[PDB]
């Protein structure tokens, strides 16, 4: 059960190397958007944390508690970490990242858990564009 | 043999709930697995039902939890029955869930139908167990799977934008629409 | 002896009760420590065993079994399903009374076989009754509707427990021809 919850930290250390790499002045204007607003998921995901962590003080949390709890989250990073190893991949910057993030959120139309998520990723790095 | 408080009709029973566990496990995986980004085999209505499918996982699993901690062994059971055929009907109406029922290997691995052929697969299993308890859970997941060929229609109805992947949208368009003329217009087609 | 017969009676086997697909539930005959008194009751308990066993196997066997793959009305059919359905939830008390039972013997660490015939003696009489109304449906191939019938005139049963029943059933079979009149009208 300690493996079936691990993915998520795999999902959250990968995910962050993406928002220190992909921030400096030579990506290009939207690259540096794309983990600028990636980078506001991770704050949250700390406030997620920071709440299991009262619970657990209390005695009142247990590991199939915590599976339960984290399972919303578990999705939002694999969508992030995911999408970053292509941005990455590709070395895709200027608009060949903003294609990238048209077509993502086509790829999941009828989800709406991660759709959301994709369609807000394209509102935050189109803004130079 | 030597066992402490096991009388063998406990292990009969343990087994009847374990049959139920060793579908949950295959369906868990069936369903878990996700597209990749990546399913050339599977179509774009193929991911919509897996997706469908694990929301009622998470339900299923949801009341598993919510079982009272203290209960009795039998009441256990009996509390359980009416889900636990309810799912392995739901194992079988997939080809995996049906495979590895127990009582055969692996070895059969169905092909499970992909595209319009598993919409209508699903409907023709819809109107076949239409007055079954069981019939509810069938017509959620198709609400959600016929999604995608509604937008499909949209984008080839109220606009005429032509847009596919696997072509499993039974509408099909060739390059003599490219040639761009009366007879070469009538040669693209669609499909029957 | 106590929690076994529970165990057996829910409709899974024991080694002191024997299952044979011939004789339902057997004990053995034969236990020096147990005197002949106490045997007979068991049978009689049995029997109610012997038929809790044998429904629950042909629920299983026609209903849920198959996705709807010569299926006929004796084989098969949306009314068939339907009988079915039915069965279960008019054997649903049954099940509720033999897990209360056990709640009793938690409470108490010795109560007599007796006390066990007395709550069970309602149901003693109701299962011998609805075994008829299957028997008939299987020798006679009763196909599609027919089975609507089947039903009603043991509907007429001077037994009022088994009369209300039956009734349920009948509801929930109305319901499948009901919906299916609710189309092609």
């Amino acid at each position: 059960l300690v493996h079936r919850i691990l993915p998520v930290a795999a999902s959250y250390s990968a995910v962050t190397r993406f928002i220190e790499e992909k921030s400096s002045f030579e990506y290009g204007q939207v690259n540096h958007a794309l983990a600028a607003a990636m980078r506001t998921l991770v704050k949250e995901h700390l406030i997620l944390v920071s709440q299991l962590e009262q619970l657990h003080r209390q005695g009142l949390l247990s590991l199939q508690k915590l599976w339960f709890y984290i399972q919303p989250a578990m999705r939002t990073m694999d969508i992030l970490a995911s999408l970053a190893t292509s941005v990455d991949k590709g070395e895709c910057l200027g608009g060949s990242t903003l294609s990238l993030l048209h077509d993502r959120s086509f790829s999941y139309t009828g989800d709406s858990q991660a759709q959301e998520l994709c369609l807000y990723l394209t509102k935050a790095a189109s803004a130079p564009y | 043999h030597v066992s402490g408080a096991s009388p063998e009709s406990i292990s009969s029973l343990l087994s009847e709930v374990a049959e139920y566990g060793t579908c949950y496990t295959r369906l868990s995986h069936f369903s878990l697995q996700p597209v990749l980004d990546s399913l050339y085999s599977k179509g774009l209505v193929f991911q919509a039902f897996t997706s469908g499918l694990r929301r009622y996982l998470q339900y299923y699993r949801a009341c598993v939890l919510s079982t009272p901690p203290t209960l009795s062994l039998l009441t256990i059971g009996f509390l359980f029955k009416k889900l636990g055929r309810q799912l392995r009907y739901l194992a079988e109406l997939c080809g995996v869930g049906a495979v590895l029922p127990g009582t055969c290997g692996g070895g059969p691995r169905a092909a499970f139908p992909t595209g319009v052929k598993l919409l209508s697969y699903l409907y023709q299993e819809a109107l076949h167990n239409c007055s079954n308890e069981h019939y509810p859970v069938l017509l959620s997941l198709l609400k959600t799977s016929c999604e995608p060929y509604t937008r499909f229609i949209h984008d080839w109805v109220y606009s005429g934008v032509f847009r596919d992947a696997y072509g499993e949208f039974m509408i099909q368009v060739n390059h003599e629409y490219l040639s761009f003329r009366d007879k070469l217009y009538w040669t693209h087609g669609y499909v029957l | 002896m106590i929690h076994e017969l529970l165990l057996a009676l829910s409709g899974y086997p024991g080694s002191i009760f024997t299952w044979n697909k011939r004789s339902g539930l057997q004990v053995s005959q034969d236990f020096p420590f147990l005197h002949p008194s106490e045997t007979s009751v068991l049978n009689r308990l049995c029997r109610l065993g012997t038929d809790y066993i044998r429904f629950t196997e042909f629920i299983e066997q026609y209903t849920g079994h198959v996705q709807q793959q010569q299926g006929q009305g004796g084989l098969h059919g949306i009314y068939l399903r339907a009988f079915c359905t039915g069965l279960d939830s008019v054997l649903q008390p049954y099940r509720q009374a033999l897990l209360d039972l056990e709640q009793e013997f938690l409470g108490d660490p010795h109560l007599s076989i007796s006390h066990v015939n007395y709550f069970l003696d309602q149901f003693q009489l109701l299962f011998p009754s609805v075994m008829v109304v299957v028997e008939q449906i299987k020798s006679q191939k009763i196909h599609g509707c027919q089975i609507l019938e089947t039903v009603y005139k043991h509907s007429c049963g001077g037994l009022p427990p088994v009369r209300s029943a039956l009734e349920k059933i009948l509801a929930v079979c109305h319901g499948v021809m009901y919906k299916q009149l609710s189309a092609w009208m």
